[PDB]
């Protein structure tokens, strides 16, 4: 009723006061982490049949 | 005279092809796909690699003999390809009484269908098909029970140049007897029976909810026995007329009708092969 | 060595695994399935309840076993967990027929809200293939509104006034013409739904029931023998 | 008053969306349009695990990446072994209406769920019961081990919980959604998670703390999936207007939408790989598809399905893919 309103609009508040980034540093971070582990990871580079257990 | 071989010879190696097409074509769509291994396909498959191979096998042989006018091979060769044609004859027709004794079971009997039919029956029934099949085949033509006993038969016999068909009114009855006519009463009491279920069937819907809204059942069991029925009857008199009195049947018009039969292999795959997932799976490879 | 050793132990269970599932997938295959579905205050408890004289029951008729759910734990007009029940047999729906002038807090008359629900069940995306039994239970009190009763059902339904007795029709011997004309207003106001976007694919089987019946239990047993028999003639292109 | 109230709401809002708008610099295709493509990937069936009676809705890889679970609505749990493609364990099941499962990290313990609304663990090495969970109003949709002691559920009453296995008893209850909850994800050092509701929004919470830290509803429909990026700071979702969308914490808005005109079918999973370029997403067309994270260009189609696709997981050490649909089989894919 009214208090839930109170609730809902008290909540909006904790949610508007949070400190925000630019986009260019949140994109480059993830370039960076992608970059990182570019070889680890056998689904984008094809292993050698040595190495791979499922074959 | 030459333009009669140039003819003859087009329309055999288009039967041929057509043959083997078809029955390769399903035999690999029903084995590649996993989608497709039912209980109901595995007597297609077995019928048609029956097909397949009568068709690969008896065809080109006999287009060669008719052709030629001379058996350029030995005798047993002859007495191999005799027991082949009758074998494959004799296996393709049993295939499609089974398969609709299978649709009999499959309608009339919905609540017990699944306990009746498994996979390991089905390949024990194919099995006894094919036993029965190739038992009336090679064990009396390889022996020589059905051999004849007239002159010319013997004249023939002994000569290594001629291969025709002479044979004794038993086993011309027999085989007939196997083959052909107990495998057709079966049959058409079958689809009497189908026909009536449908027919009940549409008849309770149309009273149901016939105030807010037969020609498809005919048209497909009309087809269906109506290209068997077209396809194998005449040979099927004939081979009992000629033998019950001679001289009263031509060589030209058994020949000629005994390759009409033939022809019944090109349309297994146009007939039983019709379902939406059969194009499907025959527009997945191939095209 | 170990190799060998390991081999024989892990092998031996599978085959073990293997042949426990061969004897549960005859019975899996054996049983039907069955949903059942209605409306608030239908008559559901009931109608399950003569048949046995989340929430599962056992009932076998002439050697063939049938299993019937009940789904009461979640209560919500939006309804997501039904693309778990696409592989049923049929749909047993149970509406109240004799409630035309209750009303639900303010809302449609009860029987406009089953409509609804109905409409949106028969036309779901993953039920295409599934058939309705439709039971209209409470045919006694419907009778008793009807005969000597203040209430018109014109009132609430104005399309009554422009509807007459089918030809067909085929009443109960001591019945009079009015309640059979209602019986048949409101049995064909859903067999519309169900013939508008049917397809061809699935029917309904519409059906009157009372507290004092007790041939239910044939009544589903033959609906769900003619749905499997009208899907198999469908099937190789007979129907 | 209560119009106060409202108005109180009406500005927030106006700032949130404000400062969401001031904060967006530059679009991530720009900063990702010089980077060269990965090309077309093509991956092979390389196992097929057979043995369901049913469809398949869940499944959960193993923390050695080699044995994983399944489950069906025959009523049965399987643990298979994928190396070697033969059965180990077979656990019955109470209630054969399920819907999710469960691999504990020490590989001890197992949990599954359904219509019934009770959570069931099971103690592989002592196959019996060992605690059921009562106190959901509604089906449940998610679970997944958040230690060997306390497990955090997801539920079809708008509501999450943080259990107690010893106790048995709910420790924090999260509340603020309206639809039904589907799917959630944890973080690698299990201090946040998210979920994503069928009211078109996904909330970021605090398990410590029990209240709810950012809100995001750049979706239009029902939301099925939700993944979780490798680096901590992302993660993305998949709806059924046929849209994934990679969103950002720090950011608080979206980056890129993943979509194609030549769709309009729903998404059932989403998954990542190892390092995060790789988003695989399964459709209802009876198929997957593989995206590339920073492009949203299409690299592969992961076909071979003949039902619609209900599960996906990749192993730990990235390795291979699992995928599990409808046709009661599932598929190792490399
Ligand atoms: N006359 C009559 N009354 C019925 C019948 N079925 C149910 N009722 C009435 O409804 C009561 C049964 O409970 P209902 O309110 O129908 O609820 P329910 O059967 O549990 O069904 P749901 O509300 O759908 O869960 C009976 O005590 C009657 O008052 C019926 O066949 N005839
Ligand atoms: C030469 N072709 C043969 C000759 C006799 C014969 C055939 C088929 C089935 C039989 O039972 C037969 O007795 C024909 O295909």
């Amino acid at each position: 009723s009214i208090a839930q309103a109170r609730k809902l609009v008290e909540q909006l508040k904790m949610e508007a006061n949070i400190d925000r980034i630019k986009v260019s540093k949140a994109a480059a971070d993830l370039m960076a982490y992608c970059e990182a582990h570019a070889k680890e990871d056998p689904l984008l580079t094809p292993v050698p049949a040595s190495e791979n257990p499922f074959r | 005279d030459e333009v009669w071989v140039v003819g003859m010879g087009i329309v055999m190696s288009l039967i041929v092809l057509a043959i083997v097409f078809g029955n390769v074509l399903v035999i690999t769509a029903i084995a590649k796909f996993e989608r497709l291994q039912t209980v109901t396909n595995y007597f297609i498959t077995s019928l048609a690699c029956a097909d397949l191979v009568m068709g690969l096998a008896v065809v080109p042989f006999g287009a060669a003999h008719i052709l030629t006018k001379t058996w350029t091979f030995g005798n047993f060769w002859c007495e191999f390809w005799t027991s082949i044609d009758v074998l494959c004859v004799t296996a393709s027709i049993e295939t499609l009484c089974v398969i609709a004794v299978d649709r009999y079971f499959a309608i009339t009997s919905p609540f017990k269908y699944q306990s009746l039919l498994t996979k390991n029956k089905a390949r024990v029934i194919i099995l006894m098909v094919w036993i029965v099949s190739g038992l009336t085949s090679f064990l009396p033509i390889q022996m020589h029970w059905y051999r004849a006993t007239h002159q010319e038969a013997i004249n023939c016999y002994a000569e290594e140049t001629c291969c025709d068909f002479f044979t004794n009114q038993a086993y011309a009855i027999a085989s007939s007897i196997v083959s052909f006519y107990v495998p057709l009463v079966i049959m058409v009491f079958v689809y009497s029976r189908v026909f009536q279920e449908a027919k009940r069937q549409l008849q309770k819907i149309d009273k149901s909810e016939g105030r807010f809204h037969e020609h498809k059942a005919l048209k497909t069991l009309g087809i269906i026995m109506g290209t068997f029925t077209l396809c194998w009857l005449p040979f099927f008199i004939v081979n009992i007329v000629h033998v019950i009195q001679d001289n009263l049947i031509r060589k030209e018009v058994y020949i000629l009708l005994n390759w009409i039969g033939y022809v019944n292999s090109g349309f297994n795959p146009l007939i039983y092969c019709r379902s939406p997932d059969f194009r499907i799976a025959f527009q997945e490879l191939l095209c | 060595e170990d190799q060998r050793n390991e081999e024989k132990a892990q092998r031996e269970a599978n085959k073990k695994i293997e042949k426990q599932l061969q004897k549960d997938k005859q019975v899996y295959r054996a049983t039907h399935r069955l949903l059942l579905l209605g409306a608030g205050e239908s008559g559901k408890s009931t109608i399950v309840k003569q048949m046995r004289i989340i929430f599962e029951t056992k009932f076998q008729v002439d050697k063939v076993n049938f299993h019937m759910f009940d789904v009461g734990g979640q209560r919500d007009e939006r309804r997501k967990w039904i693309q778990c029940f696409n592989d049923v047999t049929a749909i047993i729906f149970v509406v109240a027929s004799s409630s035309y002038n209750m009303v639900i807090d303010n809302q449609t008359n009860r029987l406009q809200e089953a409509l609804n629900l109905f409409k949106s069940i028969w036309n779901n995306r993953w039920l295409r293939t599934i058939s309705v039994i439709l039971f209209l239970n409470k045919q006694d009190l419907l009778a008793e509104k009807v005969l000597a009763g203040k209430s018109k059902i014109e009132d609430y339904f104005p399309e009554f006034a422009r509807y007459t007795t089918p030809e067909d029709a085929t009443p109960e011997p001591g019945e009079d013409p009015r309640v059979t004309r209602a019986k048949y207003f409101i049995r064909d106001e859903f067999l519309r739904i169900s013939t508008a976007s049917g397809d061809g694919r699935h029917y309904c089987y519409p059906h009157f029931t009372c507290a004092v019946d007790t041939e239910n239990i044939r009544r589903v047993f033959n609906d769900c023998r003619d749905i499997i028999q009208r899907m198999h003639l469908r099937q190789y292109e007979l129907l | 008053e209560l119009d106060q109230l409202r108005q109180e709401a009406e500005q927030l809002k106006n700032q949130i969306r404000d400062a969401r708008k001031a904060c967006a610099d530059a679009t991530l295709s720009q900063i990702t349009n010089n980077i060269d493509p990965v090309g077309r990937i093509q991956m092979r069936t390389r196992r097929t695990l057979r043995g369901h009676l049913a469809k398949i809705y869940a499944m959960h890889w193993g923390t050695d990446s080699r044995l994983l679970v399944s489950a069906s609505q025959d009523g049965k749990l399987i643990i298979w072994d994928s190396y070697t493609t033969n059965k180990v364990h077979a656990i019955p099941l109470r209630s054969s209406w399920v819907m999710t499962c469960a691999y504990a990290p020490s590989g001890n313990y197992v949990a599954c769920g359904g219509l019934d609304n009770i959570c069931s663990i099971y103690n592989l090495k002592t196959v019996r019961v060992s605690r059921e969970l009562a106190g959901h109003t509604g089906y449940l949709s998610c679970c997944r081990f958040l230690d060997d002691n306390q497990i955090v559920t997801s539920s079809g009453d708008t509501t999450c919980a943080l259990w107690d296995i010893e106790t048995g008893q709910q420790t924090t209850t999260f509340t603020g959604h309206t639809g039904d909850v589907m799917s959630l994800s944890l973080a690698p050092d299990t201090r946040l998670f998210v979920s994503g509701a069928c009211d078109a929004s996904a909330k970021l919470w605090d398990v410590r703390e029990g209240m709810c830290r950012q809100t995001f509803t750049g979706h239009e429909s029902d939301i099925n999936a939700i993944c979780f990026f490798p680096n901590g700071n992302a993660f993305a979702t998949g709806s059924d207007d046929a849209t994934c969308r990679l969103f950002d914490l720090r950011a608080d808005q979206e980056l890129m939408t993943y979509s194609h005109d030549n769709i309009i079918c729903g998404i059932t999973s989403v998954s990542f790989s190892k390092s995060g370029r790789l988003l695989l997403a399964g459709y209802d067309d009876f198929n997957c598809n593989v995206w590339d994270a920073l492009k949203a260009d299409r690299a592969g189609v992961l076909a071979g399905h003949d039902n619609r696709v209900s599960c996906l997981g990749v192993t730990d050490d990235g390795m291979a893919v699992a995928t599990g649909s409808w046709d009661s089989f599932l598929k190792i894919w490399n």
